[PDB]
């Protein structure tokens, strides 16, 4: 049995699951989704 | 021993603040 504790805005987030990043638009409201 | 005036005062968090009162 194997458990798996996450922990949240302890610190900068060092693990993340796999998403492609893109290039940042400026000046136009955009959706934005920044280390989660 | 000796008194420790204001000193020990940091940062609680990483979170910035600014022009702000936080308790």
């Amino acid at each position: 049995v194997v458990v798996l504790s996450f922990e949240l805005l302890h610190a900068p987030a060092t693990v993340c699951g796999p998403k492609k990043s893109t290039n940042l638009v400026k000046n136009k409201c955009v959706n934005f989704n920044f280390n989660g | 021993y000796t008194n420790s005036f204001t000193r020990g005062v940091y940062y609680p968090d990483k979170v910035f603040r600014s022009s702000v009162l936080h308790s």
